[PDB]
């Protein structure tokens, strides 16, 4: 009858084909990946190809329903989230340009090899050879010419493909109304037509500058201490008054600074909490590590797992004659199936892996309810911050105490925290420059605020501004330094990491003042909490039916992303570090006096 | 995945109790009429559950009898079954033979 009527029966249809087809591709890409065979890959490529075939033909029948005449907010989301050309709206030889250059690039990020010129008999490939060398020497020129040599070679490669690519996105986006391939990415945390509640493409860079503004004392602070532990690590090459040498921060691009704990910890001589020998001693499976974390969602009042998932999920490594991908995944397949991928080892960081993938799996789960096309987070940092509160409470010495893996005569002092703090600020306060600084180039390279031949001369001058690190040697326009990184060779958003890092502490202050803990941020601990779980099982039954800022309403009570819960977080360290940096200078110079 | 189990998704009106509909016409959700063909606004009724093992158990096949007992003014037939106590002869006892 009515048009409201007709687009909730077409929704109805759309989503019962929808979930067994995106179950029979979400099942051919388990059997990939945890089969690498030929036949696995081409019933792989067979459901993906109907998949996308489907999606085609729902987005042109949905486009027939004009919104207006829908009052109801979740088919008016749906219809929304339905009725998106994507690359539909481009030429179908600029389509196939487009699909081509993405493929490309996935395969010369993925089959990158490079090594030593004059020793070419056999090279390491991007990952395993290289990663080694990046976190684990202290060689200055050999990581020097790592990186230069592997940003020649990718830059040189990748060059006139993203110029090729920025061009061709930019001209995907406008034709699909919007102003670049940047406000596309921005789309996602926009909300439209709830009252009060509205968020905008424009007011997410203005909120990412404002929480960055109250970043950058406690990261100018931590990267003063980090450039005086490089200068006592490497004497003569880090000037007290310059920025950080780029091939001495632990990883190959910078993106973490975890990998340099060992040079930068404030007291070496204080122990660790390595619990790995405990677990080799007391000889726990990954089954335990598995049925340890159960317990502790449990604990917090969530629904523990199917046995569904303990039947078909893998959790070992399966052997020499079976290849499989490493990379821990969480995997809802639909109707009801939900699978955690992992090669466990027995580590500390596999269990807070094995923590943070069942967060996932409990993300999925809370939403089954929802219809299929809301069967999604809130937002993009919403369901990898709901993995990263269960890392942070599983880290814990108080739920290593409980769950018996530390010793309870194990001391407690404040020299344990302040490290503990530094390495968990390395891991997730220095990526918040890098993150910030690549969204803020990529939105000006797609803006066109930044001309084809200026890209660089920019965004060293970005890098020593934000990041506050400085190039080895001056790079050319030949050269393409950004997409050496998985994320932006491949076209994925960046930002996440940003919003997930702030609603990280967001909802760990919020779950902790549920819980009623009485003590610091980082000492807090939300297992044995019944209503910090409902507090969270609210926010997590909604999916992607609720705006995330009436979902962050029902978290936290703020209608905004916040960053007092990272200062607050990491104050002990803050008052530490200012503590520590009286006779140095916080704060770096753009010029070239350490090296270049 | 078993796809011969089905399920009708639309129909104008709901059913009546104890109702049987096999009827496979095209469903008219639109003014357009489906003229047997399922375009625009126009679904099929039947869908099929495509069970698989590997599924949730909200999700897995449940194979489901439903009995139904009505007392009308024929003569009640279906009765259930009385036991028969040991026979005991030569003592004063109560004895209830077929009523
Ligand atoms: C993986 O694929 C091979 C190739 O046919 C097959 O023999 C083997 O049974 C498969 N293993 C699993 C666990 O499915
Ligand atoms: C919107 O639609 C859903 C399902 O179609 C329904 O449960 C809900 O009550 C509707 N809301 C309004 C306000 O009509
Ligand atoms: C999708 O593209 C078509 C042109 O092919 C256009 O008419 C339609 O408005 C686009 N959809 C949206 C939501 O803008
Ligand atoms: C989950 O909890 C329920 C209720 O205690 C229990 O019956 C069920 O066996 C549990 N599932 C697993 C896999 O242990
Ligand atoms: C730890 O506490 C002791 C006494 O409470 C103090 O002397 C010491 O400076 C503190 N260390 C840190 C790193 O806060
Ligand atoms: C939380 O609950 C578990 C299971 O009942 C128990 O073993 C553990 O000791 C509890 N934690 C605390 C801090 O009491």
């Amino acid at each position: 009858s009515t048009i409201e009527e007709q687009a909730k029966t077409f929704l109805d249809k759309f989503n019962h084909e929808a979930e067994d087809l995106f179950y029979q591709s979400s099942l051919a890409s388990w059997n990939y990946n945890t089969n690498i065979t030929e036949e696995n890959v081409q019933n792989m490529n067979n459901a993906g190809d109907k998949w996308s075939a489907f999606l085609k033909e729902q987005s042109t029948l949905a486009q027939m329903y004009p919104l207006q005449e829908i009052q109801n907010l979740t088919v008016k989301l749906q219809l929304q989230a339905l009725q998106q050309n994507g690359s539909s709206v481009l030429s179908e030889d600029k389509s196939k340009r487009l699909n081509t250059i993405l493929n490309t690039m996935s395969t010369i990020y993925s089959t990158g090899k490079v090594c030593n010129p004059d020793n070419p008999q056999e090279c390491l490939l991007l990952e395993p050879g290289l990663n080694e060398i990046m976190a684990n020497s202290l060689d200055y020129n050999e990581r020097l010419w790592a990186w230069e040599s592997w940003r020649s070679e990718v830059g040189k490669q990748l060059r006139p493909l993203y110029e090729e690519y920025v061009v061709l996105k930019n001209e995907m986006a406008r034709a699909n109304h919007y102003e670049d391939y940047g406000d596309y990415w921005r789309g996602d945390y926009e909300v439209n037509g709830v009252d009060g509640y509205d968020y905008s493409r424009g007011q997410l860079i203005e909120d990412v500058e404002h929480t960055f503004e109250e970043i950058k004392p406690l990261y100018e602070h931590l990267h003063a201490y980090v450039r005086a532990k490089l200068m006592n690590a490497y004497p003569s090459y880090i000037s007290p008054i310059g920025c950080l040498p780029a091939h001495l921060l632990g990883d190959m691009w910078g993106r973490f600074w975890t990998n340099l704990y060992s040079l930068t910890v404030p007291f070496g001589q204080k122990p660790n909490i390595d619990v790995t020998d405990a677990m080799v001693d007391q000889a726990w499976d990954a089954q335990r590590i598995f049925k340890e974390a159960e317990k502790f969602f449990v604990s917090v009042g969530l629904p523990n797992m199917t046995q569904g998932f303990w039947e078909n999920s893998m959790l070992t490594d399966p052997g020499n004659v079976q290849k499989a991908v490493c990379h821990p995944t969480a995997w809802d397949l639909g109707k009801g199936d939900f699978r955690i991928l992992m090669c466990t080892k027995v580590t500390m960081d596999d269990f807070l892996t094995a923590h943070h993938e069942m967060g996932h799996i409990q993300y999925d789960m809370a939403y089954a309810a929802q219809p299929f096309l809301l069967r999604n987070g809130a937002n993009e940092g919403f369901h990898e911050a709901v993995g990263e509160i269960m890392s942070l409470s599983a880290a814990t010495p108080k739920h290593l105490k409980s769950i018996g893996l530390l010793s309870p005569d194990f001391q407690e002092d404040n020299e344990t925290e302040i490290n503990f703090l530094l390495k968990q600020a390395l891991t997730i306060v220095g990526t918040l420059p890098f993150t910030y600084m690549l969204e803020k180039w990529r939105w000006m390279v797609f803006k066109g605020e930044i001309p084809k031949d200026q890209w660089m001369k920019k965004w060293w001058e970005m890098k020593r501004e934000i990041v506050g690190v400085v190039e080895p040697v001056p790079h050319d326009e030949t050269y393409c330094d950004p997409a050496s990184l998985f994320h932006v060779s491949n076209d994925y958003s960046f930002i996440r990491y940003y919003t997930r890092t702030l609603y990280q502490f967001q909802f760990q202050e919020a779950l902790c003042q549920a819980a009623k803990h009485e003590g610091p941020l980082h000492k807090c601990d939300i297992s044995n909490s019944t209503e910090a779980g409902q507090k969270l099982f609210n926010m997590l039954r909604l999916g992607k039916s609720e705006p995330w800022t009436l979902a962050l309403e029902n978290v936290v009570g703020a209608k905004n992303m916040n960053v007092r819960p990272l200062l607050n977080y990491f104050e002990p360290l803050f008052t530490w570090l200012k503590d520590q940096n009286k006779n140095s200078f916080v704060g770096w110079s753009t010029d070239w006096s350490p090296y270049a | 995945g078993n796809y011969n189990y089905l399920y009708r998704l639309f129909r104008k009106s709901n059913l009546k109790p104890f109702e049987r509909d096999i009827s496979t016409e095209i469903y008219q959700a639109g003014s357009t009429p489906c003229n047997g063909v399922k375009g625009f606004n126009c679904y099929f009724p039947l869908q099929s559950y495509g069970f698989q093992p590997t599924y949730g158990v909200g999700y897995q096949p449940y194979r489901v009898v439903v009995l139904s007992f009505e007392l009308l003014h024929a003569p009640a037939t279906v009765c259930g079954p009385k036991k028969s106590t040991n026979l005991v002869k030569n003592k004063c006892v109560n004895f209830n033979f077929n009523g």
